[PDB]
């Protein structure tokens, strides 16, 4: 629930070639882009800064710039001891989540080769067992550097909650707006003779939660597969609900859409 | 190693002679190196834009490539994806 | 920002001097540095005290009086020698800060020798080549008395400078003054500055 | 240690020069500081992992560059008279390589006294002279005080030294830390510097002792443009002698 987090992806090809990308997301709307060439931060929304002053924004930007510059070099330095096999990928995600009831929880997680590597709780080692031996090794070394751990703890449990509250309050207008969902119907080639598929597309809605059901009057017809809620530029969502049925029973069927933006005025599409 | 999953769609219902957005969403792949093109009748639409790289809780990436277009009755739109896990590029044809 | 709030400190030789440095940053988890810049110009690192080190860092003759609650950490030099006369800066680096040092205004320290047998006098020095050119020197005076520049814009008067000889273990203050005005004589060159009454003249 | 050649530099408003700072401890981060007259050093640039990480609104005339990981140049061209100050290069460790102790202490180098000038006519070479001790001093204190006086030089970048019997000395020698302006309240005032040597009366009374005050003056490079009848004020050594 409204978990602001920054993410980083580093790809190491050879002993001297490595790329790094980063971005800060509110929930799934990208807020901060990162030009790693010049090491600058792009604020993609007017309220990307929250209530933070520009000075602390510059401080945070410089901290992230130095970290981005140095991460690849340090990983290359230690890959010999850690027996990394090239090429490989290192992913990281760190941020703070606002649970319902005003309980902000901070988190940090890392992964190598798509497998979990480590995490922090109360600013400490948690080597995930998937990372195996080396995992523990790494974080053990990381324990030694007190300054890095202090910076991580400060950014996690002292700055992230402040920033999250700031953006949630500042971006109030954009966060809690409502847009009516468009909807339409289409046919689909289904397996089996004397068979058909009905697809109810609902698009352009926000916020994400939505209830779409293929119903025969009020019979509450089952067998409705709801595909994953695909994203869509302009910051709305799209979703197709499919139903398989033999030909002939198509009459008396309708897809019903309930969303917060409709304030109880449900959408009914007859077929 | 996870083979990408591709889904193509349109922001607005398929009309003719009406501006619309064509989206190709690739999900659940690893590693991050991937190439995605949008194909009109076979040739490549070079005016496509993509969002930044992101990954879910499983560290599996996902991107979307979206473009302006104007569907007709003769044209043909698809998404061609090539990635390490696939030996040959995979084409997913947009449906109407 | 870091405020030294000190124009310049003076201390006798073989004594202790407490240079002050008060900062105003409310953020914890920082690092406090002290840097010494002699007259030559180079900056020489002196001592470092972490915020959380719960102990007044001591190194050589330099101690610290770090009080986190009062937001002050006064450097303490014990048994000051003549070589400790330099610019002193109190820089601070923060964990979530600029990643580079930030210096305060700095405080001049001028350790003075302990003159055992003052004997103030003014001696006229004659040039090696042309006897017409001459400069004369006020020397062997007590450490406490200062010499001020003349109100005239043509008479040149240097600063009180301490000279030390390791051969016979002697230290003596001296100042030199010269001018091109014909009327200028050091019967009254240092008339602007205060002079001891028993100042010998030639 | 850190080397910061050249130690002195005199520049015009159109010449192009370079400042090289070089450290072989292989730290990581390098810094550039600029210190004005009687002021704390101010940060100019920070290079982390051979990449520029901080630019504190420095104008575009300064062009820093970090070719190697143990080198950091600074190219200047078409400066302005207010850009005359002392430029310091600093180095420090960064994360994961400085060890457990995350102090990240900064080590500075011998700064470069850059004095830029809009008119090359102002640079002058010092004129030095040596004054023999008075008979009053050696009579009472049984000690002799040689005084060397270097006057009329500009810019104030000189290194005074004493040589006794052809050997540089450091015992019983004092020098004013800062040169004294000859004509105050003038922005182009010539400077004068003084130094004093004290020795035993017997040492000075020997007629076979050589005292030489040598002043090293840092002025114009050989390739600069000189168009005056006066001798080109190149960097040189000016000395005065004395005998017992
Ligand atoms: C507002 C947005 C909210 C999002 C929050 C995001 C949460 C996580 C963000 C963490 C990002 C990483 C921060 C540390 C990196 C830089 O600070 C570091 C640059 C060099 C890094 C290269 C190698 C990185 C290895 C991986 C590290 C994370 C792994 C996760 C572990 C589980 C850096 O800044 O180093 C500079 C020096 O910082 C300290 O020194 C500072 O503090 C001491 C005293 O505290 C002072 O003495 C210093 O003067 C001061 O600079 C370190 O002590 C020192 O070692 C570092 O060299
Ligand atoms: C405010 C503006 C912000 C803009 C966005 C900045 C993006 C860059 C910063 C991303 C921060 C990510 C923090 C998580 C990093 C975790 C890395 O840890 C690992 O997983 C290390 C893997 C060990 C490999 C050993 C070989
Ligand atoms: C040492 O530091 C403590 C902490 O403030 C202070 O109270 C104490 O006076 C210091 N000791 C000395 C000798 O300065
Ligand atoms: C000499 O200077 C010192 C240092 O400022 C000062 O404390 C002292 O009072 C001065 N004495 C006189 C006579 O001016
Ligand atoms: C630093 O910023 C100023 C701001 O205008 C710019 O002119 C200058 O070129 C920058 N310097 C570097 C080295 O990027």
């Amino acid at each position: 629930p409204t978990s602001f987090h920054v993410i980083q992806t580093s790809s190491f090809t050879n002993s001297t070639w490595a790329q790094t990308q980063g971005s800060g997301w509110l929930d799934d709307l990208q807020i901060h882009g990162w030009d790693s060439d010049s090491g600058t931060a792009i604020f993609l929304k007017p309220w990307s800064k929250g209530n933070f002053s520009d000075k602390e924004v510059a401080e945070l930007e410089e901290i992230f710039r130095v970290y981005i510059f140095g991460f690849a070099r340090e990983v290359q330095d230690f890959a010999g001891d850690f027996q990394m096999k090239y090429p490989f990928e290192i992913q990281g995600i760190a941020g703070c989540e606002l649970h319902s009831g005003g309980a902000i929880v901070s988190f940090l997680r890392g992964a190598l080769g798509g497998l979990d590597f480590l995490s922090v709780k109360n600013a400490s080692c948690v080597p995930s067992p998937e990372g195996g031996s080396r995992a523990q090794k790494f974080c053990a070394l990381i324990i030694q550097y007190q300054g890095i751990m202090e910076t991580v703890r400060i950014l996690l449990y002292e700055t992230c909650p402040r920033y999250l509250l700031g953006v949630l309050n500042a971006g109030k207008a954009d966060l809690q707006r409502q847009v009516k969902p468009e909807a339409w119907l289409s046919s689909g080639p289904s397996p089996g003779p004397g068979r058909l598929q009905l697809v109810c597309h609902v698009s352009g809605f926000y916020p994400k939660p939505v209830w779409v059901m293929w119903m025969r009057g009020e019979q509450e017809q089952q067998g409705t597969q709801l595909g994953d809620i695909l994203p869509n530029a302009n910051w709305t969502w799209y979703l197709r609900a499919t139903l398989d049925v033999a030909d002939g029973e198509a009459a008396g069927l309708s897809c019903r859409v309930k969303h917060s933006s409709l304030e109880g005025q449900d959408i009914i599409l007859y077929w | 190693q996870r083979t990408p999953k591709i889904q193509v769609y349109s922001r607005h219902p398929a009309e003719n002679g009406k501006s619309n957005f064509l989206n190709c969403y690739v999900s659940g792949f690893h590693p991050s190196d991937i190439e995605v093109d949008l194909l009109k009748n076979g040739e490549r639409i070079e005016k496509v834009e993509h969002s930044d790289l992101s990954f879910s809780k499983d560290w599996s990436f996902y991107l979307l490539y979206y473009t302006e277009f104007t569907p007709t009755e003769k044209d043909e739109y698809a998404c061609r994806v090539n990635h390490v896990t696939l030996s040959q590029p995979k084409i997913v044809k947009w449906d109407r | 920002k870091i405020t030294q709030t000190q124009p310049g400190m003076f201390v006798q030789e073989k004594e202790a001097v407490t240079l002050d440095c008060t900062y105003d940053t409310s953020d914890q988890s920082y690092g406090l540095f002290w840097y010494k810049q002699p007259s030559s110009g180079e900056m020489i690192f002196l001592i470092y005290q972490g915020s959380y080190d719960e102990q007044n860092a001591t190194e050589g003759r330099y101690s610290l009086n770090f009080q986190k609650a009062r937001k002050s950490a006064n450097l303490v030099i014990s048994a000051s020698q003549l070589g400790d006369s330099a610019m002193y800066f109190c820089a601070m680096r923060r964990n979530t800060g600029r990643r580079a040092l930030t210096f305060g205004s700095g405080t001049r320290l001028q350790v003075q020798p302990n003159i055992q047998n003052p004997d103030p006098a003014v001696y006229q020095l004659r040039d090696s080549k042309s006897s017409d050119k001459f400069v004369c020197l006020f020397t062997d005076f007590d450490s406490q008395i200062n010499v001020s520049q003349s109100k005239d814009s043509d008479v040149y008067i240097t600063d009180k400078c301490v000279l030390d000889m390791r051969s016979m273990d002697f230290k003596s203050n001296s100042a030199v003054a010269w001018s091109n005005k014909s009327d200028f004589t050091c019967a009254n060159a240092f008339n602007n500055s205060i002079i001891p009454e028993d100042t010998f003249f030639p | 240690e850190v080397t910061q050649t050249p130690k002195h530099l005199v520049m015009g408003m159109t010449n192009k020069k370079s400042l090289k700072c070089e450290q072989h401890m292989g730290h990581r981060a390098m810094y550039w500081y600029k210190q004005k007259a009687k002021k704390p050093p101010e940060l100019m640039f920070v290079y982390s992992y051979e990449k520029l990480s901080i630019n504190e609104s420095v104008p575009s005339r300064f062009s820093p560059e970090c070719p190697n990981s143990s080198l950091l140049n600074l190219h200047l061209h078409a400066l302005q008279p207010e850009d005359s100050a002392l430029y310091l290069c600093a180095s420090s460790h960064l994360g994961l390589a400085g060890g457990i102790d995350g102090t990240d202490t900064q080590y500075f180098g011998p700064g470069t006294r850059l004095t830029v000038l809009e008119d090359l006519k102002n640079v002058f070479p010092p004129e030095v002279a040596v004054f023999e001790p008075s008979k009053a001093e050696i009579s009472r204190t049984q000690k002799a005080t040689l005084v060397c006086l270097a006057t009329g030089f500009y810019p104030p970048h000189v290194e005074l030294s004493w040589w006794v019997n052809g050997k540089e000395v450091h015992d019983g020698v004092c020098t004013d830390p800062q040169p004294l302006k000859e004509q105050p309240a003038l922005n182009d005032s010539r400077y004068a510097l003084s130094s004093r040597l004290r020795v035993s009366a017997t040492f000075w009374q020997d007629p076979r002792n050589h005292f030489r005050c040598q002043v090293q003056f840092y002025g114009l490079s050989e390739n600069d443009e000189w168009t005056q009848d006066r001798a080109k004020p190149v960097t040189q050594i000016v000395s005065a002698e004395a005998w017992g």
